């Protein structure tokens, strides 16, 4: 199946 | 009780996690929920460093958690929905993506993976808006761009096409010298105008994702027979596919398993499917020593267990970088011999392959380079198809005559008893020929009535266009049809008195350097049409409007919908001339184009894909057909469509020698592969790690 993108969550501020 | 600690702890998995590190990203982010415990970003950073280690379970229970504590947590919901869509809960990632847009609309990633959702339904048009609006929300995305460019190659867009083309191998650079996975798939590769170096690495950075899902699982490496004592002297040869169903694969191969000599052949197939109900799955079954249904074993550390514990010397990878595969299972080696067979036209580029089995005009020795695998040589071609057994009605054929071999056709199991009961009908140099009597005037009738069937002489005589409301499994080619079948251009609107070139390949094969070759013989050929299949339909548009800046009208493009098997086999007789892809061979099309004697014009490039036409068409013993440039393919083309007494010699050599030549013949095939596995097999027992077999 079409791969998928994770996102790596920085926390900001 | 640390959120700044635990952040840092955080920021430093996130780094390691880009550099590949992906057991340290694991380690930093299970620190950081120990120094803050209700840290959502770490919970979900975690789990999708879980997800690309196949812990999809302990990757959802993180998931919830981060979702718990964060009920509004955009980036979790998109993660949580790549996780379920690799479980199969296609509905779960809708909700998924659909939540995190509602959240976050200038959402990115979360845009980008709804069009994969898209795209993988089939709504090509919804996934381009999508991934479009991921782009436009972040310019630089090569996950959006890569899937966004195959979608444009489907529908046969080529909007800016060489910009396209120029941008494709720009992000595949970049991505192999920064370390990351390349966001063209292995398969799509195939399509694009990439270096052999650059594809073998783009498959070799595949398979080594399957080693972070087997890595996980600490299993040691397997001990393999060094002789076939225990097996009584038999070589156990180890087939795994997903497509023993009603798939291509099982439409070319279906009969080698029960053809393999069990003197010297113990077979077992491993099926990575589920049993699909169809007769394809029920004689594989039947006829195989043994088939063994890994859909049941969905651990690849229990399901290669389970292959090292029947013995097997050979283990079979019929999928490659295909939907099903479960290249981990070669990962593991549970077999001392593992080849690449028939269903992946590439390298695995992968260090758990040892052969590709080809073939020398598919694989020539000069570019041996563009494969991992060592190459292990067929005699003739590699390629196989069941058309002998499948479609043993297409064996003969007969004409009305309304002299052509390719207006009006029929074809039966007992066609020649039908005939024979004809007072009136002619033989030409053999080519049966029913005279425009009574007979044919009702056929014909039938046709242009869209009746179903009518009887003659106590003879079924079958609508080719109705074979689904007479016979379901004779149209999937699950049985061989009991009616004489009646095959005519009125029934696809193809011209009476002009020749008809045509290709049924998926749309996708085409680049705007093919239609133009394609333009170039029509513009030669004046009258003749290109005759193409909506595959899908939506590309079908964008061709026209392609050749019609060409200088081609619409009549002379002539589309049919897909058809059911045994029609998309049967009416390739109504074609003169296939105008093979060079960008991306007809592989099992190829096939298919032959078996109804249709002369089939290539131009092989290097790829192993680019090739496997000329491969057919040397065994089949045509080297007239083989293009060494466009020039030639255009010459070769035209001079069939232009002298019809040239296009009739070559269209009696593809009739006869379809039959004479090896290329359907599945018996000697198998025997040549039985000889090729002990050639490996004797190899390997000596103690030589692979090496050519060529
Ligand atoms: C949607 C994603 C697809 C994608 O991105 N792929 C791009 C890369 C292509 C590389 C080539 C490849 O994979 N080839 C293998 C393939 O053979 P094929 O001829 O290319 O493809 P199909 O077997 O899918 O051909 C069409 C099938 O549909 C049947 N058909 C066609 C027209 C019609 O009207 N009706 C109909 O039934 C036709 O008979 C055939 O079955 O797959 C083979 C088998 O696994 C491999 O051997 C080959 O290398
Ligand atoms: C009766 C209408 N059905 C068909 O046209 C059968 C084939 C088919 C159905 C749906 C799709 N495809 B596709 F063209 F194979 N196809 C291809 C080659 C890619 C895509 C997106 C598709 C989608």
């Amino acid at each position: 199946e079409t791969g998928t993108t994770n996102t790596a969550t920085t926390a900001t501020s | 009780a640390c959120p700044t600690h635990a952040d840092s702890l955080n920021n430093l998995a996130n780094i390691k996690r880009e550099q590949g590190n992906i057991e340290e990203a694991v380690r930093l982010y299970r620190k950081a929920l120990e120094v803050f415990p209700e840290f959502a970003a770490a919970h979900s950073n975690l789990a999708s460093v879980l997800q690309q280690q196949g812990k999809l379970q302990e990757a959802l229970m993180h998931y919830k958690e981060a979702i718990r504590i964060s009920p509004t947590f955009a980036d979790a919901y998109s993660n949580m929905g790549n996780t379920l869509k690799e479980m199969q809960d296609v509905q779960g990632a809708l909700q998924c993506y659909t939540r995190a847009i509602q959240i976050n609309p200038a959402f990115a990633d979360a845009h980008s993976n709804l069009a994969s959702i898209h795209k993988d339904s089939g709504n090509i048009p919804e996934a381009i808006a999508s991934y479009r609006t991921a782009l436009k929300l972040k310019p630089d995305f090569p996950d959006a761009y890569c899937n966004l460019a195959h979608c444009l190659q489907i529908v046969c867009d080529w909007t800016d096409y060489d910009e396209r083309m120029k941008k494709l191998v720009s992000i595949v650079a970049d991505q192999l010298e920064k370390n990351r996975l390349p966001s063209v798939h292995p398969h799509h590769s195939m399509l694009y105008p990439l270096s052999h170096g650059f594809r073998k690495a783009i498959a070799e950075r595949h398979g080594n994702l399957c080693l972070d899902k087997i890595n996980v699982l600490h299993k040691p490496p397997y001990e393999h027979p060094k002789d076939l004592k225990l097996s009584d002297g038999r070589l156990r040869v180890g087939y795994v596919s997903s497509d023993f169903g009603n798939h291509p694969t099982s439409h070319l191969m279906q009969s080698i398993p029960g053809m393999h000599n069990p003197d010297k052949f113990e077979v077992f197939c491993y099926a990575l499917s589920p049993d699909d109900g169809t007769n394809f799955r029920v004689k594989v079954m039947a006829e195989a020593n043994h088939f063994i249904d890994l859909s049941q074993i969905p651990c690849n550390g229990k399901a290669a267990d389970r292959i090292h514990q029947d013995g097997i010397h050979i283990l079979v990878n019929m999928n490659g970088y295909t939907k099903g595969a479960r290249n981990e299972l070669f990962a593991l080696r549970p077999a001392p011999i593992q080849a690449m067979w028939l269903g992946y036209p590439g390298t695995s580029g992968a260090l758990f392959m040892d052969y590709i089995i080809t073939d020398q005009e598919t694989s020539p020795a000069e570019v041996a380079e563009q494969y991992s695998e060592k190459l292990a040589y067929m005699p003739h071609t590699f390629f196989i198809g069941d058309h002998a057994n499948m479609f043993p009605h297409l064996k003969k054929k007969a004409v009305i005559d309304f002299i052509y071999d390719n207006r009006i056709v029929l074809n039966g199991i007992d066609l020649k008893a039908f005939l024979d009961s004809l007072p009136d009908v002619k033989i030409v140099k053999n080519m049966p020929v029913i005279p425009m009597n009574t007979i044919a005037e009702a056929v014909i009738e039938m046709i242009n009535r869209g009746q179903i069937q009518i009887t003659i002489n106590g003879f079924s005589i079958s609508n080719g266009l109705a074979t689904t409301q007479i016979n379901n499994k004779a149209a999937t080619g699950e049985e061989v049809p009991r009616t004489i079948i009646v095959t005519t251009r009125s029934q696809y609107g193809l011209p009476e008195d002009a020749i008809v070139y045509c290709n049924f390949n998926q749309l996708y094969k085409i680049d705007p350097s093919t239609l133009q070759m394609w333009a170039n013989i029509l513009k030669r050929v004046p009258n003749s049409v290109l005759w193409l299949l909506r595959f899908p339909a939506v590309g079908e548009p964008n061709i026209q409007q392609y050749a019609q800046n060409m200088g081609l009208p619409q009549n002379r493009i002539i589309f049919s919908p897909v058809a059911p098997k045994e029609e998309h086999v049967r009416r390739g007789q109504l074609a003169d001339v296939c105008l093979d892809t060079p960008l991306c061979n007809g592989h099992t099309t190829g096939m298919d184009v032959l078996w109804a004697g249709t002369p089939m014009v290539t131009m092989p490039g290097e790829t192993l894909a680019s090739r496997v036409a000329a491969s057919q068409l040397t065994c089949l013993g045509c080297l007239e057909l083989i293009a060494k440039n466009r020039q030639e393919y255009e010459d070769i083309a035209v001079k069939l469509g232009t002298d019809l007494e040239y296009l009739k010699k070559v269209r009696g050599k593809v009739w006869k020698q379809r039959i004479s030549s090896p290329l359907f013949n599945t018996k000697q095939y198998t025997m040549e592969l039985e000889r090729l596995y002990l050639q490996m097999w004797e190899h390997y027992a000596a103690g030589n790690k692979p090496d050519h077999m060529i």
